[PDB]
């Protein structure tokens, strides 16, 4: 988010309309990961063994 | 009339040599280790992204 608001500040305005196509794919591949993700050996009823 | 034929004691034949033999048990299947493909897909996306 810092980054969008430095550009912002700066007065690039290159992220209005569709070219915030691309900090909100990020974002939201960013949450894929930390949220859900996988579990290591501690969770052996992944998936593919169950 | 005939010749004369006396046998003697009888020649050693050879010996057998029996053997017990246990066979070798076979090989085990190694079970489904597996890999997170997904996650590390979703990565180079990121990175490639930003």
């Amino acid at each position: 988010g810092g980054m969008v608001a430095m550009v912002f500040a700066s007065g690039s305005h290159v992220f209005g309309g569709i070219g915030s196509i691309f900090p909100l794919f990020m974002m939201v591949g960013i949450m894929m990961m930390m949220f859900r993700g996988m579990g290591g050996g501690q969770q052996q009823m992944s998936r593919p063994k169950l | 009339m005939k010749r004369g034929f006396a046998r003697p004691t009888p020649e050693k034949p050879p010996v057998i040599k029996p053997e017990n033999i246990v066979l070798s048990t076979p090989l085990s299947i190694p079970p489904p280790e597996g890999k997170p493909w997904w996650l590390i897909v979703v990565g180079v996306v990121v990175v490639g992204l930003l």
